[PDB]
Order: C-alpha cells, then structure tokens, then sequence
C-alpha cells in the first residue's frame, strides 16, 4: 500500500456502516457497525488492510493509539501519513454531501422510489413506483454477497468500484424522504475529492475547503456524426461508432494516469462527453495542457477538422462542491463557457493550421470480442490507434494484453491478469444475426420488413437534459443523475429491442407481432442521444416501446424528442443522417415531447405542424389502425376491395392542404368508418387549431406501407 | 462603411451560394477571357492594395441578408426555458438581417430571420441546387476605388452573366470602430484568430462571420498561374469579456 490508494479506497468505504447497520448484524452506528464489519472480515482469508480501512468509518487521542496498534511501518506508511488519510477522507464525505427502512427515491422523480434490486441489464427494468419500505433481510442477503465478493477482490480501486455498483447502486446513501443520491455514487465521489486533496498537497486543514486546490475537467468532442455518418457498409458504421469510444477512453485513461487518479474521479464519460474531478496543483495543469494538445494533433493528423477535442479545466474550491443559498451548478456553467470559446477556436493548439482498412477487420472481429487492451502503440496484435495507445482486440479464447483492460458490458474482471487495471465500459450493441455470424445490413433488414421493403432509420435525444442536471447540488447527485441517465441508453435499449418490459410498455402502435430475433441494429446509444436502423416497420413501434419505456424510467418527467425515417435501402448513410437529423431537431423546434412519424404535406399558414405530440400519435393509432388494420400486413377485409376509400382521405385531406378556410372538404365526406372527420370540427377553429382530418394522414401513410 | 453591392438576380436555380475564393476565381478568370494576364495582375495589385469583396449572401426583396458574427455566440446570456432553447436556435442561425447585424456587432439585443430566402433541394437519381424565392437571389460587397469596379469587376460581372443578370446599388453598414473586425469573405489568416470556423478545400479556410484582430488574410499563386483569394473583409465587432 501507498498513502494514494489508502487514499482511494478510504473514502470508498468510509460508508460501508450503513448497509451494516440497515442488515442490524451489530450493535452500533455506521461509523461504528462499519468499523467492526471489515475488521471481521480483515481476519476472515485473513488482509489486515481490511482493518486499516476499517479505521474511517470512525481530541484525536484514541485514534493515534488505534493507528499505532496496526504497526504502519508493516504497509510501508507513516503514522502522521494516515492521520491526514483519515481527516481527509472526512472533508471529502462533507463536500460530496432517518429511518433504516427507506429506499432510493428517483432522481427523476423524487416522488417516487425503486424497488431494492441489484444492477443487472439483464434481469427487470428500474421503473420508480410507489415507495415500499426494504426489509432487514434483502440488507442482510445485501452484505453476504457484499461480504463473499471483498473475500476475492484484489483491494485495488477498480476491483472494488465494481462490486461497491453492483450491490449498492439501488441503496439510499442517506435514508431521510426524497433521497435522490445512490450509495455507489456518493461513495466514489468521495474517493475522487478524499484523492484530489491528496494530490493537492494539503494536509491536516480545518484550508482546502476554502481554497482552490481541486479542477472541474470537462472533455467534449464536435463534430461526433460528421465523424462517425458521412461513409463513401453497417459492420464499417459500427466500427466508426466503436473507435470514437476508444479514443475517448485512451484521453480519459491518460488523464487518470498522468495525474494519478482513479476511474472513481470520472463524475461521467458518455456521448463523448467526460467530467473529471483533479487537483489544481501546477504539475496538474503542465500535465493537462501536454495531453490536451498532443491528443488535438493526433486528431487533425488522423482525420484532419472532422472530429476536435475541447478539453478546458476551472480551479474550483470545496465551497464550490456544496450549495450556499447553488455553486455547483454556477461552476459548470463558468466551465461550459470555457467549452463553447474552445469550440469557437477548433485546433488553435496547432499553430501550424495556417500554413481505414483496421476498421473492416474491427468491424468483422465485432461479434465474438469481449473488450480491448490498452498497450503501446507498437505492440503485437494492436488492430486500432487512439491518441496515446494501441488497442489489442480482446477474444473469447485469447489472454487479455497491457496495463489496462477495457471489457465490455460486465462488472466481473473474469479471467484478467491480477496486476492488469478493470475497466468496465457498457454500450448498447444489439444487432440482428445474418444467416451468416456477422452483424445484418442495410439490404437484408429492409427485405424483412411489413409491406413496402424501406429501410427504417430513428435519431432519438432526451428534451432538456442539461437544464435538468445544472438542477443537480452535489457531485453525488450529478453521478447518480448522469449514470441513470447514461444506463438507459447504454444498458436497458437491448433489452426493449429483445421484447421485455411487456406490462411496462403495454399496447404501442404496431404492424406485426414483435420477433424473437428483430430486424434492428444499434449504431449509437449513450448518454441521452440514439441512432438505430433496422425493418421500418419494427423501427416505427420501437421509437413508441422506447418513449414509454423511459416514459417510466424517468417518473413521467423527462420527455424524448424522435424523428423517423423511411429510406430506399440503397439510400446512402449521410443522406438519411441529415433527413432523420431534419426531422429530430424539428420535432425539438415545434416545441418537445413529440415524435417525426412520417414525411407530410401542409399549410405553411405557422399553425400546422409536421410533429405529433407522443400521446397524440398514440390516440390516433388507437382509435383508427383497429378498424382498417388486421395486422401482420394485412387489412380487415371489410377494406378488402375498399383500399380506395384511405387514399380518397389523403386527397380530401391534401385540398385541407391547398386552402384551409375553404369549406369543399365538408362537402366531398360505408361512411360509418371516420364519423370524425365528416363534421367541421369548431372547438378546433375556436382554439386556433387543426381540423381533425389533418391529423390522419399519420395514421394511413403507416397503414398503406404496411399492406402494399 | 458605404459599399456596391453586385445583386445576382437569378435566371434558374444555383448549385452554390458562392464565397469569396470561388468569387475571385470567376473574376478572374472573365478578366482573363477579356483582357488577357495583364488585367488579372492589375486586379490583384488593386487587391493586395486594399480592394476587397465579400462571399455571396441571400437577399430577398429591399431585405440583406449577413453572416451572424461569431462574436454573440459566447455572449448569448448578455427565463431558465426561454433561455436555452432561443439560445440555441440564435446559435444554429448562418444569417441575420442587415439591422440586426449592425445590433449583433455592438453586443446589442437582436432577432433572427424566421424564413431564409432559399432551400436546398436536392432530388434523387445523387446531386443538388438551390431554389430562390420571388424578387429573392445572392448578392456580393465590393469595397475599394470606383476605377477598379468599372474596369474589371462589373465587365467580369456582366461576362459571367451572359444563369443570372446583374444590377448593383450602394450599400451602408454601420459598424463599432473597434480593435476587432467580422470577415464578410473566408480568408487565409496571417496571425491566428479569435473565433472561427474551419472550411476544408487542400486549403484551410476560415468561415464568414469569424472574428480576427487586424488580419488582413493573404493570396496564393500557385502552378497546376492561378491566384488564390483568402483576403478578410473586415468590419469593427465589439467584443464579449472572456
Ligand atoms: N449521461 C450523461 N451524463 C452526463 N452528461 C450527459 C449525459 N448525456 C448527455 N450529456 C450531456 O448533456 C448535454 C445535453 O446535450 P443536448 O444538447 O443533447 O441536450 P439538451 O441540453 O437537453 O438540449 P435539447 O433539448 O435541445 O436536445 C451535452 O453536453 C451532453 O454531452
Ligand atoms: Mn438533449
Ligand atoms: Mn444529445
């Protein structure tokens, strides 16, 4: 051990007491049931670094006696160094800042509160509900597993942050009502500021605090579709999408290492876009402007002003991490500020500015990889280059290679060399199977659709995210906020594509029986953004299972924003990226919450819009598709040699279209069927709206593609 | 400054709005096919001299439109829902009326134009254009002595007119006196800027409505003799404290 990692793990378990004590195996507070929980389990296998750690969930006079009773010499530490680990680590609990029966309210919707469960994609969907009291029991069974995975863990920061998510994720870290922070979150965050002091050079202060000794590190990239759409193949697109993650990873990863901090200080890196918590010491900045500018010209060397990388950092103070009548908030705005003029001034770190085959293979070893390593970049086996490494696929069968290991969608290390860093990445990578192993294409998902053979394209965004987390206090509720967040894309979207969450999702607009095997794949999904193609038909309902889905993950309190898209599957990739693109950022400028069903005709009159509000779409499609729609491609047969009265509708509804105000589109209207759309509807006129037949043609489009 | 706006009213539709370099390179080459080699280098000497037009902007009827300096974009703050969603689309915005530039340019409130007198069509077979609206096209700003506007611009003007005709009328922009200036063209900068947008061509060129403190920009001949235009079009901007 070193004072560093002490450091670390330090805060990382100072309130490990509260599921201790919410189990009731002892007989004291957190601070004091959690001292005797790892001295316990120190002398079970038998590490007595357990029992150094045990020292801060707890005048000074005793303490020093306790500290020199657990020889410091024996870990190669001082006596004097673990005092200040200590009152560090106290400061640091503070700045990331009662029943024993509450559970996690939502940070979406503090009104309601999830159900103890463990982090697991595979099993359930987090939906906040009605708030149940957890028993005593589910925090024993809680602190077995908890107790089982410490006995084999390797006492390394990455070793334990995985096991700390798994079990304490869905865990109050205080039990008071409308509790909106996870345990895991406000225990990392602790151990990202316990180390920035640390590497701050301050020491026995009651002066960090009230001084500028940590940094706010925001990393973000511009120009991400301009990198990853705009090809001249899908297994290429996946690829591109794959290695803007690695390079991004390669900047964070170096950061952490040239500044000696732990994956801990990463409050978030999703969307291409990373926060760090550091010291402010000059090493560190020296530090930052050497990586800052030699990851820029790796960029511009590689791929010339497509994809730039704004890097900027402000000195912040431990005032500055807490509220004082909002600071926090106050910090990242100053801080955004300095992204948007670095944006302004792309590759202004070059003063020379005024004057790929490896991704085919990537793309073709994608199905049967389970992560990367991170090596030097002349190293054996390497198959892409970031900024700062080399990147050695990592295989079914194969030994893993380098100082860190990057693995995919799990929180086990698995078989991984014992001195080899755990980096746990998840991305949302559902993908259809062909005959052949390899990922589908444009053409076969298009042939497997509905009726008429396009291929579907959807970009989805969630509707003002970052208003939302500059709500956020604390760097503990930003982390639960931006890991919840990043979660449901990265995490949940596979399994809404699967066919799960059935009862949560319930009845959605709708062509065919969803699949086992869906014609869909995943080109992007992360941090609140989304691009997916696949049959137009299975694309149209999953953009209804997705916004309902999230509808219930967030508590009815966050909205999405979706535009779909119905291309010729020859259509070429940056073609559909900006129609889709068109139609999305239109669904967000007819105000938010709505959906970009179908391209349309309208009066240009500014009372007409294009978009639907979601639960418009959804009463339409309830009210009409049952009465002219059978399912599975074909119609209800009343409509058999009747498929002419829909069209007869577009045509009514398109001298809707011509003129408005002109009353010929009462006159024209078995006439049964649509009785709302024969009246000239009033309330509508009064209300400065629509008529109701502008409004059907969503409905029949969908319908008429679906039975050709 | 007073200026002669060159108005392209339109005779079918466009494959680009053209910018400065593009421009240039068709004066350039009309002069050629006119006068010979010897009027092309007394057009670059007027020029390198301190001549200068703009890139090609939308007009539609008695309304010019002008590039959105990217001297408000950091300066947008200057509701909480109100806030970040105009805030934004101010952001998205490549033009503003010729009024509220003058206000842009001084830091002060300003609006954007709600419909753009142009649409990029591009029909499927693929390629593109550029339908015009009615009485609506591109125009151009030529600053520098009159001698050299009616001995080489308006002759090249005329020549390239034979898809369009071409009228032009004096134009004025108020604008802040100032140790910074809004380029009307994309430029080669001599010193590095203040804020900007890269243009790939291979040249790096800096976008219109990029913000630079007494740069003049620069021409290149090169040998495939043809001269390359990357001169600023500088108007004084007042500047946001960051
Ligand atoms: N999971 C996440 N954690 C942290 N930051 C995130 C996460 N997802 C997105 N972000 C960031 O939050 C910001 C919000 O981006 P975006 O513009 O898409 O949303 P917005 O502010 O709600 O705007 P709009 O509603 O107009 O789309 C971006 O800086 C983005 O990178
Ligand atoms: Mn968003
Ligand atoms: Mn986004």
């Amino acid at each position: 051990m070193e004072i560093d990692e002490l450091t670390a793990l330090g805060g990382l378990l100072h309130d490990i007491g509260k599921p201790v004590q919410r189990a009731g195996l002892y007989s004291g507070d957190h601070s004091t049931q959690g001292a005797r929980f790892l001295r316990d389990l120190a002398e079970n296998t038998g590490r007595a670094e357990y029992e150094l750690l045990s020292l801060f969930s707890e005048n000074d006079e005793l303490m020093i006696r306790r500290i020199k009773e657990l020889s410091p010499e024996r870990f190669g530490l001082t006596m004097e160094d673990v005092l200040n680990a200590l009152w560090i680590v106290y400061e640091a609990d503070n700045l990331a800042s009662p029943q024993a029966s509450r559970p996690l309210y939502s940070v979406f919707n503090p009104g309601k509160a999830y159900p103890w469960a463990e982090l697991d994609f595979e099993k359930e969907l987090p939906v906040p509900g009605d708030v149940f009291s957890i028993r005593s029991q589910d925090y024993r069974e809680l602190v077995k597993r908890l107790w089982e995975e410490l006995s084999k863990a390797k006492l390394r920061s990455d070793r334990l942050l995985p096991v700390l998510e798994k079990y304490l994720t869905f865990v109050s870290s205080v039990t008071s009502e409308g509790n909106i922070i996870s345990l895991y979150d406000h225990m990392r965050m602790t151990s990202a500021i316990a180390l920035a002091m640390l590497r701050a050079g301050c020491t026995a202060e009651d002066r960090c605090r009230k001084e500028k000794r940590f940094l706010l590190i925001e990393g973000d990239f511009s120009g991400i579709q301009d990198f990853i759409y705009r090809v001249s193949t899908l297994k290429y697109l996946r690829a591109r999408s794959a290695y803007l993650e690695l390079i991004g990873w390669d900047v964070v990863l170096e950061i952490l290492s040239r500044l000696g901090l732990t994956r801990a200080n990463v409050v978030f890196n999703a969307g291409g876009h990373f926060m760090i918590i550091a010291q402010n010491t000059p090493d560190a900045v020296k530090e930052l402007e050497e990586i800052r500018a030699k990851a820029v010209e790796w960029l511009y060397r590689e791929f010339e002003s497509d994809l730039y990388l704004a890097i900027e950092w402000e000195p912040v103070s431990g005032r500055e991490f807490g509220r004082e009548g909002n600071l926090f908030a106050e910090a990242r705005k100053r801080l955004k500020h300095k992204l948007t003029v670095r944006k302004l001034k792309r590759f202004g770190e070059i003063k020379g500015l005024f004057e790929c085959n490896r991704l085919v293979s990537l793309g073709g070893n994608l199905p049967k990889l389970l992560g990367f390593g991170r090596t030097a970049k002349n190293d054996a086996g390497v198959l892409v280059e970031g900024p700062f490494s080399g990147f050695v696929p990592y295989l079914q069968g194969g030994r893993p290679v380098g100082e860190q290991i990057l693995v995919k969608n799990t929180l086990n290390p698995g078989e991984i060399p014992e001195s080899a860093q755990f980096v746990p990445y998840f991305v949302a990578d559902y993908f259809k199977k062909d005959p052949k192993g390899g990922v589908a294409t444009f053409e076969e998902l298009s042939m497997a659709s509905t009726g008429t053979r396009r291929l579907g394209v959807m970009k989805g965004d969630v509707d003002r995210l970052g208003e939302f987390f500059s709500s956020m206090d604390s760097p503990s509720k930003l982390a639960t906020a931006s890991r919840f967040m990043d979660y449901f894309f990265k995490g949940y979207i596979g399994a809404i594509i699967e066919g799960k969450f059935g009862y949560i999702i319930g009845d959605v607009p709708s062509l065919r029986d969803w699949p086992e095997e869906p014609d869909i794949v995943v080109v992007y999904a992360g941090g609140d953004d989304f691009f997916i193609v696949g049959a137009w038909d299975q694309i149209f309902e999953l953009a209804f299972r997705v916004r309902r889905a999230f509808n219930a993950y967030t508590g009815g309190k966050l909205t999405l924003s979706v535009g779909l898209g119905y291309f010729d599957e020859r259509t070429p990739i940056y073609r559909m990226a900006d129609v889709v693109s068109e139609r999305l950022d239109t669904a967000k400028d007819e105000g938010r919450n709505r959906v970009f069903v179908v391209g349309r005709s309208r009066p240009l009159d500014g009372k007409h819009k294009l978009s639907y509000e979601w639960n418009h779409y959804e009463e339409l499609w309830r009210t009409y598709a049952p009465r002219i729609y059978a399912g599975n491609g074909r119609l209800k047969g009343k409509l058999e040699s009747k498929k002419g009265l829909l069209w007869k509708l577009l045509e009514i509804r398109e001298l809707y279209v011509r003129d408005p105000n002109d009353v010929r589109w009462a006159y024209l209207t078995l006439s049964d069927l649509f009785p709302e759309l024969v009246g000239i509807d009033t309330k509508a006129v009064e209300r400065k709206e629509p008529q109701p037949v502008y409004w059907v043609d969503g409905v029949l489009k969908i319908v008429l593609m679906a039975v050709r | 400054p007073k200026f002669i706006a060159v108005k392209l009213i339109p005779k079918g539709p466009f494959r680009d709005i053209p910018r400065a370099d593009t421009l240039f390179g068709a004066i350039g080459n009309a002069i050629s096919a006119i006068h010979g080699q010897s009027a092309v280098e007394e057009l670059v000497d007027a020029f390198v001299g301190g001549a200068r037009i703009s890139s090609a902007f939308p007009y539609s009827g008695d309304t010019y439109y002008l590039p959105k300096p990217l001297s408000v974009e950091p300066a947008l703050e200057g509701d909480e829902e109100e806030r970040y969603t105009t805030a934004k689309r101010l952001r998205k915005a490549k033009y503003l009326d010729l009024k509220n530039f003058e206000l842009a340019l001084r830091l002060r409130p300003f609006t954007i134009p709600e419909e753009i007198p142009y649409a990029r069509v591009d029909v499927p077979r693929f390629w593109e254009e550029i339908r015009f609206r009615e009485k609506s096209g591109v125009y151009f700003l030529y600053s520098g002595p009159r001698e050299v506007f009616d001995g080489y611009i308006a002759p090249a003007m005329r020549f390239l007119g034979d898809l369009f005709e071409v009228e032009f009328h004096e134009m004025k922009i108020d604008a802040p006196g100032s140790e910074y200036s809004v380029t009307l063209s994309n430029a080669l900068p001599t010193k590095t800027p203040v804020l900007w947008r890269l243009l790939r061509k291979r040249m790096t060129f800096i976008a219109e409505g990029s913000i630079v403190k007494n740069d003049p920009g620069g021409m290149e001949r090169l040998e495939l003799e043809v001269y390359v235009y990357g001169l600023t079009f500088p108007l004084g901007v007042e500047l946001p404290e960051g």
